[PDB]
DNA sequence: CAGAATTAAGCAATTCGTAATCATGGTCATAGCTCCCGCG
DNA sequence: CGCGGGAGCTATGACCATGATTACGAATTGC
């Protein structure tokens, strides 16, 4: 399963990203919080697209 | 000797003097020059303290002081209301002086005179005559007021003058000018002592030629050419302009007992003096009965601000500087004050007053001949328009045509008149004596002797119609009661509002309950919560509504509870529930139940969440005995409104009595007002408090109320909301009533004291004796102390299109189910004063349209929507394309005033350009009517901005141009959301009104 | 029937009417650094200015950011060339800057609220402003339940003479230097750090504001880095009995000072995060910045007192502990002798007469609210959910109806700790019937 | 400054820009009272009943209004007397005096003063008589007043009797101090202190307070 | 980690990460395109899970910097 | 075909999906790697000597000259 | 079991991209060999870069 | 000798018009961002 | 072989226009 456990180290990444995205975000300027928040709707578009490859096949 | 006082009225300027016109048993007028001087109170160790010595003190005895000052006290200890009872001394001076610490300054000395001295302004008296000093023929001087005015002898009829008047002038322009317009008629009506009402009219000579004026003489008609020429016993007299004004002049001169005009003060008398002083320099001269100072007619302008908003000011009423006792009365201000009409032009005010339902004997081609009697309409309204019938010229029939008479014939119990009306099929028509219906301007541009003679006419018609006007609202009745009741001059009666009329008899009563209010600190304004209304059961009653009203309501609750700032014992008020209920145990153990209520009101401060105000009911307040007194007035009044036959006589005793309806909901609203001195914001607060929890109780009483068995039993228990009573409680209540009425009551409505009891029953005849039992049974058991209430009416087919806001058919108590129903709406189109004529005739048609489709029940909501509607669309597609109907059925109207918040309010605004434009100038508290106007080449408007900028403000000259419309798309926005709220299936309904008006429709919530 | 005249006009022209619209202008002026109470009285002269002249120039205010940045020029971050002259060098401390208005009650920069605060210090600043009528307002701060006098901004007289006359009437001042700057000089970090050495101040000063004597307006000046320092954990210590100043401690050690509880709400510090803090060498300052979370208001109160301990709540601008409440608090409010019982508590307030005065003029609730250290607007709340059974003005039983309320943490804790409110309440209500 | 003819005895009456949006008004107004108004012997030359129409309004912030002009000797411009025998200019220099602490002077006019238009309601009375062209200035005064209380900040009023009507003579919201007269009796318009309560009036629109002092002449 | 002056390489270390995860999201899909068209027969329930709760941490982490004001 | 446009831009539009593929192989190899799993690579490195020596003969037989 | 797979499935898309390739060989035109030429080196740099990360261990 | 002189009822609720505020959508800069070509 | 210049696509935040919501005041009336 090296899907699998490629997917599992990605999350594991990712939830080390988004606790230091919360040790940040306390006090992220306006610029920053927005370049952010672009990166994290890239995110959402990018796991639809990766959903709809789960899902249609 | 024996007099009666007609008038009170003050001199000024040197020596200051207080006047009385009086009139005798035989006749003669006879005026007592009294000293006017100022009336300060103070108290005995103040009166000492006054270095300079007062003209006269005299002394009114211990009386007791009240710091009537609202402290909200958090714990439940409060400081006892001041009580210090001082002997005080009525301090009288001649010249205004500056007093510290002096009390009871809110009076006018001329009520301090009529009480300390006891006379009451509406009385006759047998004048003790050595007091009486005589200055000259006419006039006396008393020193003593008390010991003269001693026999308060009863009322004796007098021999009172009077005085009515129009004037006619002649416009090329719009209106008249006074410097470039000359006066064409002035029309008088001399009712003088020996009785002989006198009816002249002064014609111009120089508007016509000399072969006119020759015409005129051979035709009756008078010429004259000097003052010792001019006959009062002609009916027509020609004469040049300066000898009309002499005339004019001397008349007004005249010590009548009242000279009364329709907006008179502000165009006609005015107009007299200002042309006088022109034509000649003469001025009318007003002489005081003792002839020491006189002053010329100069019309002042008096201008009331208002009271809420911003204070701007309100209404414009002009009056007259007069000295010689005269009551120069402008029944344009009066019927401002006292009607509520769409406008208070002559002939609006015409049409509301002497409208007669008449029968038709004969048919003509072009002459229509009623017959109007007591058969026809109400006992007394066929001799009211029979006598205005004497000079009237034009009648409008059904309030839509005008029609000129023919032939005048006055009957013994009614009126005869052929009109000039084309041929209508019904047989009785509403008759008015509104309008003219002429071009006043164009008979101005064409004058000739005939022309003369016509608005010659119609002055006379105008000036007798001041007198009609005169005894139809009884305003020498009205005028003699309020100076009675109000203890003020018969000049002074109307011409205050509501908080001076109080004082009179707040005065009268102060005095006699020994007692002085008094404030230390500012007085504070705070939001409270007025009586309670309950939303509609539902929109539809085909089943029978009980109307139950309280007698006073607010005055009810006032004197019940001893509601006055100088019995308010105290206010606790807490923030938080602890200190609540600490006070609210400690409150009953302090304050017992029947000697002090406590009334549990909504709070003035966001922060606290009680408010309890307490009311000490041992020593009773001025506010509610001053209640009793207009409460007995009003009952007075209302029991001889019971024993009058006449419709004029029920007029007139109907608005008595709702006057001092309104003046004892003045006693309640001066404690609600912050600017009065009677001002108690927890008076006012726990009177709608106690009010609230009255109609609660007599609303959950009523509501899920059984009749069983001759048994009315009622859901809730039949206590005291307030405290425990000595009254049984019981709800299981023993009727007069037959065994088989099983019949179920609930409430389906509340207006502030008016539960709306529908009864299951339909029957008119069974639901009104039953309702009388119930209202006998509620007034019995349910109520307590003073707090009664009267069934006035059932309510059948009641439409109520939302709260405040209802139509139905008034069956009354004396009114049986054979007699017929009084069509009663209330806030809707028909009442409210911003709707224009057509809207009123399609809510009422579309009203009777709705209500036989859904009493006929054959036909389903939907398509009864689809047809509705599609006859609106047809209706007004028809309306905006064929424009019939005339601009006078699209005129709204609304009061002039400068109450604005805004700097550039656009009502403001376009009043303002009006008076710049035009030689009307909109007084302040005029009522102009106005309507929607644009250019006709714009089509149908969907979306709807700047509708005020469309406004153009309409004139009786006004004539709308052929390049204007009517704006008919607002109008017909109006009436279409109207029309929607009464009826179902939204969604059509707002695909209707965005497809014609581009907007979603206003709909009611229930 | 003239004689009343037209219209009826008010006595605008008299003097008392005068001193009002003088009153007004004066008011006007003072808008941005007046209280709740004068911000009333000035919408009073505004409208009774309307009714009594058809128009004035001002308008009514519904809000007023209180701000003194007229007289306070902006902050420079970066040195800069001071000019010749004398000047007076005074420390901005790190609390919250509280201003005093003309009508003797103080005032809350950024929110205009009313604080209320001990009876001496208030006498102490109403004798300052009778000392001084051109006092616009004084400066104050309020850092670990300290209220020291910044600065004395007047039209007329100096703050340094205002100084020593308060010092006198025992309110708490720096101690600043006056001194001449000799040539042009580069305002750098040296300086400042020998110019914060010589104010001998052991409360944290966060920057300078020098006053020329040539020009009454004044500038603050401040020499930081901005740092973004990760959070080890959040603490509270006490600086008064019942009364908490929240403290950030960093994950290397060092403390980062928090001005108030609101401070650390608004900006919203949680634990193992990054805080905006300015830099210095002897100790660490929070900015004053809002937080960017999504996190509402009340959650982050959530948070923090779950962080902290449930029997902590949120008094005002201090963190406050519950605790077995007894005598001894009462008595440590009272400002009077420890006391074994409350007979001879009701003895020693007959004692001191003024005390009795205290305890005359405010209520039992008020008192007992005081006592053990509740909020105002929270205790409301919560009595406001509360049905209360009671004999003789005394809580037997106490019960709430509404839970929403103790969603909030605050309100909670003092939910936990009503039992010793009910006990106090019953002991002051005892009190306030022996005594009366 | 611009001319406008009339058909009666003011031939030419001289407007500043200023007043330039009310002259069509005023002179239409004019032409139809003034055949009446000058049978009668005004204490105003007709030829200088419009020199306050020459001041301009821009800078004017205050307008000081009296309702007509003195019985006898009136000069045209309001609260002016060069002999100084008028007992109401003597009681505005009394209360100028007690304002600006000034006790040396010959006389008071209030046309000198920058930022005050000394206004007449009534541009004109009968000889020896008070408000006896009340009718014929009515029209003129209200288009008049409206006119200046679009550009002065603060109107006062000389009179409590005769300005009482004044808040619906005019229907633009200007600061309006309807004050007492100086010739009013028991010397209440030395009791008031009003021309301070201008110049606070001034200062809450944030304009310049008037100097008083102006008025004096030495 | 402690004590950073500014946010700005931080956070640029946080987006230059955050590129390499979107790279390596798109990459770890557009092999999973060429695995589903090679035709082998796959069972994805536990792969819908882990983007299930790939979902919910993404939606954790973007609602604390969505919107200003 | 006629001018072998379309051939050119076909051929071109396809290899830089290769090269991304290619570079997704390398990225969740190198996530397998850093994952700690224990991997053997030799039939990858087999597959991936002949796609290079495939390459390397196109390469040879694309020439310009 | 699926990287394997994924990596078959890419050599017999570049089987069918070389035949392609070798049958359109006869003309190619000096521009779009020299294009398909750098194609080709960034193609040896990927899959020597992917040879390094096989071959590291 | 050359005017002043106080009044003034409350709130509830509906409708309608205007204007500030906000939901939704269209549009436009704008940074990511990714590839094509190219020149040393 | 390797990075710079250039160009095109594409989400994405900010701004603006349009229309629906709502506070807000006048007008009116009921009470
Ligand atoms: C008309 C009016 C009424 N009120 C209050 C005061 C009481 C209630 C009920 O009075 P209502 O008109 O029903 O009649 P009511 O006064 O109760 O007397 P009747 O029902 O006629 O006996 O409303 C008021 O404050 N101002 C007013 O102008
Ligand atoms: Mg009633």
């Amino acid at each position: 399963s090296d899907l699998k456990v490629a997917t599992d180290n990605i999350v594991k990444d990712l939830k080390k990203i988004i606790t230091r995205i919360s040790a940040v975000s306390t006090v992220l300027e306006d610029v920053q919080a927005a370049g952010i928040s672009r990166q994290f709707t890239s995110m959402t578009k990018a796991i639809t697209t990766l959903s709809d490859l789960v899902t249609e096949g | 000797m024996d007099v009666r006082c007609i008038n009170w009225f003050e001199s000024h300027g040197e020596n200051r003097f207080l006047y009385l016109k009086s009139r005798c048993r035989n006749g003669e007028t006879v005026f007592i020059r009294f000293p006017h001087y100022f009336y300060y109170v103070v108290t005995d160790e103040i009166y000492q303290s006054l270095s300079p010595p007062p003209f006269n003190a005299r002394p009114m005895g211990k009386m007791r002081t009240i710091d009537i000052d609202e402290t909200i006290s958090y714990n439940l200890d409060i400081k006892d209301r001041k009580c210090s009872v001082a002997d005080m001394w009525l301090i009288e001076e001649p010249k205004k002086r500056s007093i510290q610490n002096a009390t009871m300054d809110e009076f006018f000395n001329i009520s301090w005179f009529y009480i300390s001295n006891g006379i009451s302004p509406d009385g006759c008296y047998s004048l003790d005559e050595q007091y009486l000093t005589k200055i000259n023929n006419g006039c006396y001087h008393c020193d003593d007021p008390r010991n003269c005015f001693a026999k308060e002898i009863p009322r004796f009829d007098i021999p009172r003058s009077y005085l009515f008047l129009d004037i006619e002038c002649h416009f090329d322009k719009k209106f008249p000018s006074v410097f470039i317009n000359p006066i064409s008629h002035t029309s008088y009506c001399y009712i003088d002592l020996s009785g002989k009402r006198l009816l002249f009219t002064l014609i111009n000579e120089e508007m016509l030629t000399e072969q006119e004026i020759q015409e005129a003489v051979d035709r009756g008609c008078l010429r004259i050419q000097s003052l010792m020429e001019m006959d009062y016993e002609r009916e027509l007299v020609l004469c040049s302009e300066i000898v009309l004004l002499r005339i004019a002049k001397q008349l007004l001169e005249l010590t009548f007992d009242y000279v009364v005009t329709f907006n008179g003060h502000n165009f006609d008398l005015r107009y007299i003096t200002n042309r006088l002083e022109l034509l000649t320099g003469e001025k009318i001269i007003f002489r005081s009965p003792d002839k020491k100072e006189a002053v010329h007619l100069c019309i002042y302008e008096r201008n009331q601000s208002s009271h809420k908003g911003v204070c701007g000011m309100a209404n414009t009423t002009f009056h007259v500087n007069n000295n010689n006792g005269t009551i120069f009365f402008d029944l344009y201000s009066f019927i401002q004050k006292s009607e509520k009409l769409d406008s208070y032009k002559l002939d609006s005010i015409s049409k509301n007053a002497f409208s007669c339902m008449g029968k038709v004997l004969n048919r003509g081609v072009r002459e229509m001949t009623f017959i109007g009697d007591d058969t026809t309409d109400a006992k007394g309204k066929a001799d009211t328009f029979a006598k205005v019938l004497t000079t009237g010229n034009y009648v409008t029939v059904d309030e839509d045509i005008i029609c000129k008479v023919i032939r005048k014939d006055i009957l013994e119990n009614g009126f005869k008149v052929v009109l000039s009306c084309p041929t209508l099929p019904n047989d009785i028509y509403k008759l008015s004596f509104g309008k003219d219906d002429i071009d006043l301007a164009q008979m101005y541009k064409d004058y000739n002797l005939n022309i003369a003679l016509d608005m010659a006419r119609y002055c006379i018609h105008d000036a007798c119609l001041c007198q009609y006007l005169w005894e139809y609202y009884g305003v020498e009745t009205k005028t003699d009661a309020g100076a009675a009741t109000y203890v003020l001059p018969q000049s002074m009666v109307f011409e205050y509002r509501a908080s001076t009329i109080i004082k009179g008899p707040l005065l009268k009563l102060l005095l006699e309950t020994k007692t002085i209010l008094v404030r230390s600190e500012t007085k504070q304004k705070f939001p409270y919560e007025g009586g309670k209304v309950f939303a509609p059961k539902q929109k539809m009653f085909s089943n029978n509504v009980l109307i139950f009203d309280y007698n006073s309501l607010y005055p009810n609750v006032c004197i019940f509870g001893n509601l006055s700032p100088e019995t308010l014992v105290g206010v606790v008020v807490s923030t938080n529930r602890l200190e609540e209920e600490i006070n609210n145990q400690l409150l009953l153990q302090k304050y017992p139940p029947p000697r002090y209520i406590t009334v549990h009101c909504e709070p003035r401060l966001p922060n606290l969440i009680s408010e309890i105000a307490i009311f000490d009911r041992s020593i009773e307040g001025t506010i509610p005995r001053l209640l009793r007194t207009f409460l007995a007035e009003r009952a007075r009044y209302k029991k001889m409104l019971k024993q009058a036959t006449s419709s004029t006589e029920k007029a007139i005793y109907d608005s008595m009595q709702y006057t001092y309806k309104i003046v004892a909901n003045s006693v309640y609203g001066l404690m609600g007002f912050r600017n009065s001195a009677l001002y108690s914001y927890a008076s006012a607060k726990s009177c709608t408090s106690i009010g609230r929890r009255m109609i609660l109780y007599l609303e959950s009483v009523l509501n899920g109320a059984e009749l069983s068995n001759g048994m009315l039993r009622f859901a809730n228990t039949l206590s005291n909301p307030f405290y425990m009573d000595d009254r049984d409680i019981n709800p299981i209540v023993k009727t007069s009533l037959p065994i088989d009425y099983r019949f179920r009551f609930r409430s389906v409505y509340g207006d502030t004291d008016s539960v709306f009891t529908e009864i299951d029953s339909q029957d008119v005849d069974k639901s009104i004796e039953i309702a009388k039992e119930l209202e006998r049974l509620i007034n019995s058991r349910v109520l307590f102390n003073n707090f009664k209430i009267e069934f006035e009416a059932v309510y059948k087919n009641l439409i109520m299109q939302s709260k405040k806001k209802y139509t139905t058919m008034k069956y009354s108590a004396s009114s049986n189910s054979k007699s017929v129903p009084e069509r009663i709406n209330k806030g809707t189109s028909e009442t409210r004063r911003d709707v224009s004529k057509f809207h009123k005739n399609m809510i009422k048609t579309y009203k009777t349209r709705l209500s036989e489709m859904l009493s006929e029940g054959r036909m389903n909501s939907n398509q009864v929507c689809i047809d509705i509607l599609r006859s609106l669309e047809t209706d007004l597609r028809s309306e905006f394309d064929s424009r019939s109907s005339p601009l006078e059925l699209f005129m709204l109207s609304r009061m002039h005033h400068s109450n604005y918040k805004s700097a550039d309010n656009p009502n403001m605004y376009l009043v303002t350009e009006y008076n710049k434009n035009n030689p009307e100038t909109i007084e302040l508290g005029e009522r102009y009517y106005f309507a929607y106007i644009c250019p006709a080449n714009v089509p149908w408007t969907k979306k709807l901005v700047n509708i005020k900028t469309y406004e153009t403000i309409i004139d009786r000259s006004f004539k709308l141009g052929s390049n204007q419309r009517i704006f008919y798309e607002v109008y017909f926005k109006r009436l279409t959301s109207e029309i929607v709220n009464l009826l179902d299936n939204k969604v059509l309904c707002i695909s209707f009104f965005q497809r014609m008006f581009g907007s979603r429709p206003t709909f009611y919530e229930a | 029937m003239h004689h009343h005249h037209h219209h009826g006009t008010g006595s605008m022209t008299s003097s008392a009417d005068l001193t009002n619209l003088k009153e007004l202008l004066s008011l006007y002026k003072s808008l941005r650094f007046s209280d709740s109470v004068a911000i009333e009285k000035y919408n009073s002269l505004v409208e009774w200015g309307t009714s009594t002249y058809w128009k004035i120039g001002v308008q009514k205010v519904t809000n007023v950011e209180t701000s003194i940045s007229d007289y306070y020029d902006e902050v420079k971050n970066k040195p800069f060339n001071i000019d010749p002259g004398y000047y007076i060098f005074l420390p901005v401390y790190f609390g919250s800057v509280f201003i005093y208005s003309k009508g003797k009650n103080m005032v809350e920069l950024g929110s205009g609220n009313s604080f209320q605060i001990p009876d001496e210090i208030r006498s102490a600043c109403n004798k300052v402003l009778d000392s001084d009528n051109g006092i616009d307002f004084l400066r104050f701060v309020l850092l670990n339940n300290r209220w020291i006098m910044e600065d004395a901004i007047s039209k007329y007289q100096s703050p340094v003479n205002i100084f020593k006359l308060a010092s006198e009437y025992g309110l708490n001042i720096p101690n600043y230097l006056e001194i001449e700057i000799e040539e042009d000089t580069l305002f750098d970090d040296e300086l400042y750090s020998i110019m914060e050495r010589s104010f001998d101040d052991t409360f944290p000063k966060i920057s300078i504001s020098y006053i020329k004597l040539g020009e009454l307006k004044r500038q603050v000046v401040d020499f930081f880095k901005f740092s973004f320092m990760y959070i080890e954990s959040i603490k509270v210590d006490r600086i008064g009995d019942n009364i908490f100043i929240p403290s950030v401690i960093t994950k290397s050690g060092k403390k980062i000072l928090v001005k108030d509880v609101d401070h650390l709400i608004r900006s919203k510090v949680r634990e193992h995060t990054f805080v905006k803090v300015k830099k210095k060498n002897t100790f660490s300052i929070l900015y004053d910045y809002d937080g960017n979370g999504t996190e509402t208001r009340g959650e982050v109160i959530k948070r923090i007192i779950d962080t902290i301990g449930r029997d902590y709540y949120v008094n005002g601008k201090y963190f406050s502990k519950v605790g077995i409440a007894g005598l001894k608090q009462l008595t440590n409010k009272l400002d009077i002798n420890e006391c074994a019982t409350v007979d001879e508590l009701v003895d020693e307030i007959n004692k001191s007469g003024t005390v009795k005065r205290k305890i005359k003029n405010q209520s039992v609730f008020d008192l007992s609210r005081e006592c053990l250290g509740y909020p105002e607007a929270d205790f409301i709340t919560l009595v406001n959910n509360m049905r209360f059974k009671i004999e003789n003005c005394k809580v037997v039983n106490f019960n709430i109806e509404n839970t929403n309320c103790l969603n909030n943490p605050s309100i909670e804790t003092i939910y936990g700790n009503f039992n010793q409110f009910v006990s106090i309440f019953n002991t002051v209500t005892d009190v306030k019937k022996r005594l009366f | 400054m611009n001319s406008v003819t009339i058909s009666h005895a003011p031939y030419t009456i001289t407007y500043h820009d200023d007043w330039e949006p009310v002259m069509s008004q005023l002179v239409e107004f004019y032409n139809e009272v003034a055949s009446w108004l000058l049978r009668d012997e005004t204490s105003p030359i007709p030829d200088k009943f419009f020199i306050q129409l020459k001041q301009p309004l821009r800078n004017k912030r205050v307008c000081v209004c009296g309702i007509d002009p003195y019985p006898k000797d009136g000069t045209g411009v309001p609260f002016e007397s060069p002999n100084f025998t008028k007992k109401s200019i003597k009681e505005i220099a009394s209360s100028i005096s007690r304002l600006t602490g000034v006790i040396d002077y010959k006389g008071y006019n209030l046309n000198i003063i920058d930022g005050v238009i000394p206004w007449n309601y009534y541009l004109s009375c009968k000889l020896g008589e008070t408000k006896s062209h009340a009718i014929y200035w009515d029209k003129i005064s209200k288009l008049l007043l409206q006119h200046i209380t679009k550009h002065v900040s603060v109107l006062y009023c000389l009179g409590k009797t005769d300005f009482s009507n004044i808040r619906a003579k005019l229907e633009s919201p200007v600061t309006t101090i309807v004050g007492y007269h100086p010739a009013a009796r028991d010397h209440q318009f030395e009791k008031d202190r009003s021309f301070e309560i201008i110049n606070v009036l001034l200062e809450l629109d944030n304009k310049t307070p008037i100097n008083w002092a102006q008025g004096f002449i030495y």
